[PDB]
């Protein structure tokens, strides 16, 4: 919501297909594309570098080989930051092989280094890969660039990876993949970096003529497919645009966008699809719910898009999306924000379209790339290409401010209360002190701008009523305004208020609210231009001033209120389950009537209050309209949510009970215990000494998903050749385990392998290998079962669980079972045939049980109860 | 029934409260010191209070069916529905439709001229004497036209240079015509033999990319009949190609980023614009096409049958016709055309403003008793058997007078449905009783609406200076309640809730207890922002199609449905477009349980009881083996391979499906002893 629509730069270089594709070069420059900038004999186009300093585009020098013809370069672009490089492309090279020519594609890598040319410039001689137009869409990655082919084989598609001067690789979908004929796999390409290895993605607009998107991984000596998702509709063109974006800033790509400009059901606005990046192949959904659009048919929404990053400073990256088909063919662009993890906000905050005194440009927003600070005014910039010209929109600084309000005279002493009519109005003098300070600053950093700003303040008392209960002295009106200078350091000024000796209503405290904004906006240089406020701008902040209620001609007015609350049925409370937290608070009034009685809680950051609004029905119970305001308090961690029983009285020794519910975040940062309190008092504040706070402390645990399966590489080997009692046909029980939780947590995987059986060993020298992982330490202990009559026991069931034969427990501890880690391992041992006769039957089967464990306290499994943490493997020894 | 009080100042502001809100006009209904808002309750409550029945002002929605003489329109009546629609209340008007016959037809043959369409050009080049013959029965003097097409001139769709362009024909080079894309060979004419002979003339051509660019041809056809000509009655087209179809976006390959305009610009019955012009978007036809009353008839290979099948779902009035690669059974296509092309009765409407919502009903002739849904899909009616659509138009607010239309897709019959914002109510005037309201106000159905400066249930009070002792009686809900629940200053018994110049904030009620801001949130928005629902005294009144405490379970729809159209596949209730997959089954639609072990054990006994016949053990089978299906096809997914009852390794995949222990197997015809 902070995209400049006034003081921006505009490059209108008329060079045919100019401003048809653009990218953020090294921060200092922006590169535009003009594929159709005719040069020589039906040959290339040309590129243009443009600087902010001077509003002009300088041509860029290029050694266009005679070989590359009608390649119309610039059509595809891509820039990296790692070291700053750029990639321009002619995806339409024409090489005459006599009977018929084809299309190969030719790219150029530039930068502050050597002007490389990489297909690489082995002019693709004639004869699969004739019309693949490689470089149609490119994107970098720590291990070399990556260009995309379309006409690979049956126009299946793919992408040619280039390493560091090492010979390049390539990824299609094999041939065993019968489908994927004519889908342009690689029409669009994007990276998907992660704490682990990188991940590529290709767009296939026409998989079965609808559109699918496929994601690839490059495991050591594998380079297989991670997952994929078909399109939603035929022709929708699901696969057009793709953008891996970072909801937060942890650096690990969280989710991925998709384009489908030509989609609909009733309105053909367009379609962009949000699709997080779940880990664990063979499962992946572009349906983490939503998908942004607009109410305007034939709009081509999703034509292009780029990560913009943190613009409004709320730690939640924001993205941009083009739609050159909006309005009457006019252009358009949209701005959305992240939320928490995999998600975005359907309701956009801004919609800068071509109606923004764009004198006359038809379709704009065709392409766009942003995230780089190029004008060198601090915050990021955006570049959006349009037919003929390309614009730059800067991000205006969003600071927001916190405020405090207080009335020096806490309440009113009843002095100028009921008053009298011999002699004067001695108009009592109340003081009201307000302060203003700005705190969330991380992006704009110290120094000019982040500090100085002017502001308009507009205080007004008892606004909603046509009976001003007072007036400021400075102006004498029931309200006043003054422009004053803010800073990151508070600014406190107290004002003079005049209460008329005589007044009707005293029960209802007098309100004082402020309307504040950002006036002027001149700050030193014009390197800030316009700052602004955020979305959640509670610019209307109000503070109340109570009165000393007449509790009689005497009796002194004793404020006596107690309080006590509990949690009905609350069992254990782990973070994940038990999201909403039901609190049943009771409260007393063993003293004078409390009128505007307020009830405030203290809690860890990991929760806040949400209105219950229940009706339907219950109980002997809450009936109660109450106003609650959350706010940060303590030095670091805790904070208070106050809740004043808005509109009615709490009289006599009457008690009352209401219900207040606190939502808790699944990632609730809080100690192994969480306490909370309840300050209770009357509207007349707390005139005296010992507070009546009520607190309690609870043990806290945390959700975890821990599962374990029995890998199908398991030895069920029975066969008739049983002449003698040999030893070594070692069996192999492989167990794989992994946690889909969301927290790294130590664990200890236990096992149970039969051996001794009445002195007669079952299988000997059994140990456990731990491949693909460090040499971990495992424990070993023998144990003897209940010793029941095993004769008849296994006669029931040929099984040989550990309850019959002396088993062997393996306690393989684990330092930190990081989430997503599929840490797996197997166990083997030469299996003796001797004990087989001991029981006098055939087709027996020995079983091993494997159960994973973890500290029952602090952690625990979520869904109720999943025994997925206890696999099993049953081998057979049928030998006749 | 239901009626929550919004700010009630008049009888109209009681109407703007909800459907189940009624108003009482009977004077002297207000007690010694009772609120005026008490006059606005539910009809039942009013009678229980004493309010007469004929005093209950209840503006209801109804329909005006101004039927025409005849020939005005044919089988879409009524022809003019002037509805008077009160917000929240639905107005219902029926729609009789009894199709009659076949009108003057007008066909057009869109054939793909490739080297794969050779024996198609031979077995079709001149079989048009049996077309008018197949046209003779139902319709009379129709029309017949032809239009060829291949693919864009420029690459990468087909080699642009060099003289293989002059001679694309592969190997035979039997003088095939130059590579083209759309050549309007024949105009709509009466003759039939002249039509046949003008066709055989031209020979095939050829291109590179496998799929065709037939879509571009589509628009250009029905774009400018100022040069092609078209009948003012019927217009049927027919797509024919043993190849794919390129849509918008693919043009970027040919260095063309100029989108489809919609109008054809030819100079010699032959395109020369498709090169400097991008492909028509997929959705650019169901509009433009259906606007000119034209409807293609898919007829291609069985290889391209289920790809045009998914295309039938989207665009209206379109059939699928699987045929041989010789185009011999091409005339039987139209015996299947009118079959379900004159069967699909459609009943949509012009894109209405967001301030309105329209639905329909359906009573097909053959058994179907449908209710509540858009369109009018009844694929069970043909010649002379009427049908029934119950159109229910509802509004959300007091709309402004406007007008829309409800057409039948593929028909020129426009039904001008007028719409009138019905929300005023109508008793009396200020000639009767200039006395009460002490002269400074008028009377309307009992109560008196005072001037700007006068207030009170009898215009007795003014907004500058009032208050009495026990006038504060009905001014506080109960004896232990603060006056006007604060945020309101009492005057003349009642309260005047204060005003806040804060977005959304608004107090209201007898004792100023309710606001439109303090309810349950959702996605950082009040009651779900202005879109989903709204706020009224704590509870959220979610818009239509939205339920929940705060519109939390936002949609009453079911995105939980897969293509199988069974909710959440195996297990999992469908709550708020989400599935609660039982066991470890995962999202979104509950199919893959990544953790399940993969039980092939206990399945061997039944695997050799179905494919092989090695004795249903425990008992018989088809009883102890409800994996009922054993397709004779290469199904896959859960590649299993265990042993049999005695030694041999029996291989078999195992494709589970939907609910519980339901499966689908193919036991390899093999063993290994
Ligand atoms: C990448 O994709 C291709 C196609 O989708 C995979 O299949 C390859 O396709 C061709 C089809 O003609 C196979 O036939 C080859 O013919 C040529 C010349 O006639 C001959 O020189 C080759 O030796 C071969 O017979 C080809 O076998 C096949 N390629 C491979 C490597 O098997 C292809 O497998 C995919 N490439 C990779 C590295 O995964
Ligand atoms: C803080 O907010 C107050 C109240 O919202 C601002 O005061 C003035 O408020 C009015 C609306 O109550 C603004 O709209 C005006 O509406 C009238 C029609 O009723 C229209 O004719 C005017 O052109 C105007 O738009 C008004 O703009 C606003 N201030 C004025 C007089 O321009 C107040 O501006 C805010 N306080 C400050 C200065 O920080
Ligand atoms: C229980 O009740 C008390 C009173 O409401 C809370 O203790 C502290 O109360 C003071 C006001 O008496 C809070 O305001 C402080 O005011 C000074 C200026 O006089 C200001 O400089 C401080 O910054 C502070 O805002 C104070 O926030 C509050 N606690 C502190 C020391 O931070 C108390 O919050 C209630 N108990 C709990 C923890 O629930
Ligand atoms: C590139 O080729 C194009 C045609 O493919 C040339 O455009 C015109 O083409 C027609 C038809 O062959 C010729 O008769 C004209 O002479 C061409 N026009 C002009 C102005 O020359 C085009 O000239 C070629 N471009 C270049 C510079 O080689
Ligand atoms: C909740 C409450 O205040 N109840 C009162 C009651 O105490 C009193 O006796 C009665 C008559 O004055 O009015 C009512
Ligand atoms: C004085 O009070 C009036 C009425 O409240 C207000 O309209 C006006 O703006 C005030 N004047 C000044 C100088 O503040
Ligand atoms: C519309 O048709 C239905 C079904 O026959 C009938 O019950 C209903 O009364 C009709 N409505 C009108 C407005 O005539
Ligand atoms: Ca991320
Ligand atoms: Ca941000
Ligand atoms: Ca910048
Ligand atoms: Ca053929």
């Amino acid at each position: 919501f902070n995209l400049d629509t006034e003081e921006l730069t505009a490059f209108r270089v008329d060079s045919a297909g100019f401003g048809d594709s653009v990218v953020q070069y090294a921060n200092s420059w922006v590169v535009v594309g003009a594929p159709q900038k005719i040069t020589a004999a039906n040959q290339t186009g040309g590129l243009y570098q443009c600087g902010y300093s001077t509003g002009a585009c300088e041509p860029i020098g290029l050694q266009v080989p005679p070989e590359a013809v009608n390649m119309s370069l610039g059509l595809s672009l891509a820039s990296t930051t790692s070291p700053s490089q750029l990639l321009a492309c002619g995806p339409t090279v024409h090489h005459e092989c006599g009977r018929n020519m084809y299309l190969t594609g030719l790219c150029f890598l530039l930068g502050p280094t050597q002007l490389t040319q990489r297909l690489p410039v082995s002019r693709q001689e004639c004869p699969e890969l004739e019309m693949a137009q490689e470089g149609f869409s490119a994107v970098f990655t720590p291990d070399g660039p990556v260009l995309g082919a379309v006409g690979s084989f049956t126009w299946s598609g793919g992408a040619f990876l280039y390493p560091p001067n090492m010979s390049p690789t390539f990824i299609n979908m094999s041939q065993e993949n019968v489908d994927m004929r004519d889908s342009y796999l690689g029409y669009s390409t994007e990276l998907a970096l992660w704490k682990g290895v990188q991940s590529l993605v290709l767009g296939a607009p026409r998989y079965q003529h609808t559109g699918k998107a496929v994601i690839f991984t490059q495991v050591s000596r594998q380079w297989r497919m991670k997952a994929e998702v078909t399109g939603t509709q035929i022709g929708s063109y699901f696969g057009a645009s793709l953008c891996s974006v970072d909801v937060d800033s942890d650096g690990s790509t969280d989710l991925v966008l998709i384009g489908a400009p030509h989609y609909y059901e009733q309105t053909r606005g367009g379609q962009v699809s949000v699709c997080p990046l779940p880990r664990g192949w063979r499962r992946w959904w572009c349906d983490a719910v939503l998908y942004g659009e607009q109410g305007h048919p034939w709009g081509r929404f999703g034509a292009a898009l780029t990560v913009l990053g943190d613009v409004n400073g709320d730690k939640l990256t924001d993205v941009v999306i083009g739609a050159p088909g909006e309005e009457e063919n006019r252009g358009a662009v949209y701005l959305f924000h992240g939320v928490l993890g995999p998600s975005i906000s359907p309701s956009h905050s801004q919609r800068i379209a071509g109606s923004q005194l764009s004198s006359r440009l038809q379709y704009f927003g065709q392409a766009l790339s942003g995230g780089q600070d190029l004008t060198q005014d601090g915050l990021v910039d955006l570049a959006v290409g349009a037919r003929g010209q390309v614009l730059l929109l800067r991000t205006r600084p969003v600071l927001w401010v916190g405020v405090s309000m207080q009335f020096i005279p806490a309440e009113i002493p009843r002095s100028a209360f009921e008053c009298r009519e011999q002699v004067v109005s001695e108009q009592t003098l109340v003081q009201s002190n307000i302060c203003l300070y700005i705190d969330k600053r991380s992006k704009n950093l110290l120094g000019s701008r982040d500090l100085q700003s002017s502001v308009t303040l507009d205080l007004a008392l008892d606004p909603g009523r046509l009976s001003p209960r007072a007036t400021f002295q400075e102006t004498k009106n029931r309200s006043l305004s003054r422009v004053r200078v803010l800073g990151l350091k508070a600014h406190c000024e107290n004002f003079n208020l005049l209460l008329p000796s005589c007044v009707e209503d005293s029960v209802t405290p007098i309100t004082l609210r402020l309307n504040f904004t950002l006036v002027g906006k001149p700050l030193l240089a014009f390197r800030n231009l316009r700052p602004m406020l955020a979305a959640d701008a509670q610019r209307y902040f109000t503070a109340s001033l109570p009165f000393e209620k007449n509790c009689g001609a005497d009796h002194i007015c004793q404020d006596n209120l107690g309080i006590s609350f509990s949690f009905p049925g609350l069992k254990s409370l782990l973070v994940g389950s038990n999201l909403e937290l039901n609190a049943e608070v009771m409260v007393w009034n063993d003293g004078e009537d409390s009128y505007g009685t307020t009830i405030t809680f203290s809690h860890p950051a990991g929760l806040s209050y949400r209105y219950v609004a229940e009706g339907q029905k219950q109980g002997q119970l809450r009936s109660l309209h109450l106003t609650c305001d959350s706010a940060p308090v303590g030095s670091q961690g805790t904070w208070s949510t106050s809740c004043r029983i808005n509109h009615l009285i709490f009289r006599g020794g009457a008690q009352i009970t209401f219900l207040a519910t606190f939502d808790v975040s699944p990632k609730a940062v809080l100690g192994d215990r969480l306490l909370l309190t309840a300050n209770v008092s009357s509207e007349n504040n707390t005139p005296r000494t010992s507070k009546t706070t009520f607190q309690l402390e609870l043990p806290v645990k945390y959700a975890v998903y821990t599962v374990v399966s029995s890998h199908e590489q398991f030895t069920k080997y029975l066969n008739f050749s049983e002449s003698e009692e040999k030893e070594s046909h070692v069996a192999m029980h492989r167990y794989q385990v992994n946690n889909l939780g969301q927290r790294d947590l130590p664990v200890s995987i236990n096992f149970w392998v039969p051996v001794e059986l009445n002195q007669e060993a079952v299988w000997m020298d059994v140990e456990v290998s731990h491949p693909q992982n460090p040499s971990l330490r495992c424990s070993s202990e023998k144990i003897a079962p209940p010793a029941s009559d095993f004769l008849a026991h296994i006669q029931k069931n040929p099984v040989l669980d550990c309850s019959i034969a002396g088993c062997l427990r393996f306690r393989c501890d684990v330092p930190s079972f990081s989430v997503q880690e599929e840490l797996d391992f197997t166990l083997k041992g030469n299996l003796s045939f001797g004990w087989v006769r001991q029981i006098l039957q055939k087709k027996v089967s020995v079983v091993s049980v494997a159960e994973i464990t973890f500290d029952t306290s602090v952690y625990s499994q979520l869904p109720g109860q999943e025994a997925f943490m206890r696999a099993q493997t049953t081998t057979v020894l049928e030998k006749y | 029934q239901e009626c929550t009080k919004f700010k009630v100042s008049s009888c109209r502001e009681c109407i703007e409260s909800g459907p189940g809100c009624t108003w009482c006009q009977k004077l002297n209904f207000t007690g010694p010191g009772d609120p005026d808002s008490i006059r606005c309750d539910t009809r039942p409550q009013l009678l229980m209070r004493g309010c007469a029945a004929d005093d209950i002002m209840d503006p209801t929605s109804l329909a005006e069916t101004q039927e025409d003489h005849n020939g005005g329109q044919k089988q879409l009546s009524p022809q003019k529905v002037t509805l008077y629609l009160r917000p929240g209340q639905a107005a219902a008007f029926n729609v009789t439709f009894r199709r009659a016959k076949g009108y003057p037809i007008d066909l057009y043959y869109l054939m793909d001229l490739s080297y794969s369409m050779l024996d198609d050009l031979r077995n079709v080049k001149k079989l048009g004497g049996d077309l008018l013959r197949a046209l003779n029965e139902i319709t009379e003097s129709g029309r017949i036209g032809f239009g060829s097409f291949v693919d864009k001139t420029v690459l990468p769709f087909v080699n642009t240079h060099p003289d293989k362009l002059r001679n694309p024909c592969p190997n035979k080079e039997k003088e095939c015509q130059p590579p083209f894309a759309f050549r309007h060979v024949l105009k709509l004419t009466n003759n039939s033999n002249q039509f046949q002979t003008e066709v055989g003339k031209q020979l095939i051509s050829g291109n590179l990319d496998a799929p065709e660019g037939g879509l571009d041809a589509m628009m250009q056809v029905a774009a400018c009949p100022e040069e092609i000509g078209w009948r003012n009655v019927t217009r049927l087209l027919v797509f024919a190609t043993d190849d794919g179809f390129h849509f918008a976006g693919d043009g970027k390959l040919g260095a063309i980023l100029t989108p489809n305009d919609g109008r054809c610009h030819l100079e010699d019955n032959l395109y020369k614009r498709s090169n400097e012009f991008d492909y028509p978007s997929v959705g650019q036809l169901a509009h433009k096409l259906a606007e000119n009353n034209i409807q293609p008839i898919f007829a291609v290979t069985s290889r391209m049958v289920k790809t045009y099948e998914k295309l039938t779902e989207i665009i209206p009035k379109s059939a699928v016709g699987e045929l041989s690669e010789d185009s011999s059974n091409v005339v039987q296509l139209i015996k299947n055309a009118y079959n379900k092309l004159s069967s699909r009765v459609f009943l949509d409407h012009n894109a209405l403003p967001d301030t309105l919502k329209v639905t329909y009903d359906s009573f097909c002739s053959n058994g179907v008793t449908h209710r509540n849904q858009p369109r009018g899909d009844c694929d069970g009616v043909q010649i002379n058997v009427p049908i029934t659509f119950q159109v229910k138009v509802t509004a959300t607010e007091c709309i402004q007078e406007q007008s829309f239309v409800i057409r039948a897709l593929g028909f020129t019959d426009i039904v001008t449905v007028q719409v009138l914002p019905q929300c005023e109510c109508r008793c009396r005037d200020q000639s009767r009783d200039r006395s009460l309201c002490h002269g400074k106000g008028f009377l309307e159905c009992g109560i008196c609406r005072c001037d700007t400066g006068y207030i009170g249930k009898n215009c007795e009070c003014q907004t500058q200076g009032r208050s009495s002792q026990e006038l504060e009686g009905s001014c506080r809900k109960d004896n232990n309640s603060i006056i006007c629940s604060g945020l309101g200053d009492c005057v003349c018994g009642q309260c005047l809730c204060h005003t806040s110049d804060v977005p959304g904030k608004l107090i209201y009620g007898q004792y100023c207890e309710c606001d439109t801001i303090n309810c349950e949130r959702y996605n950082g928005q009040v009651c779900g922002g202005p879109g989903r629902g709204l706020c009224f005294c704590g509870k959220c009144r979610c818009h239509p199609g939205f339920e929940g405490s705060a519109c939390q379970c936002e949609r009453t729809t079911e995105g939980c449905l897969n293509p199988r159209r069974v909710e959440c596949s195996g297990r999992g209730r469908c709550r708020c477009n989400v599935c609660e997959c039982h066991s470890g089954y995962q999202l979104p639609l509950c199919q893959e349980c990544p953790g399940c072990p993969s039980p092939c054990g206990k399945y061997i006994s039944c695997a050799e009881c179905l494919k092989f016949e090695k004795g249903p053990f425990g008992k018989n089978c088809s009883a102890a083996c409800p994996g009922l299906q054993l397709s004779n096809n290469p199904v896959k997914g859960r590649t299993c391979k265990e042993r049999d009852s005695e030694g041999c390794w029996v291989a078999y995949t195992l494709e589970q499906q939907d609910g519980m222990d339901r499966y689908l197997i193919y036991v390899d015809e093999s063993r290994e002893c």
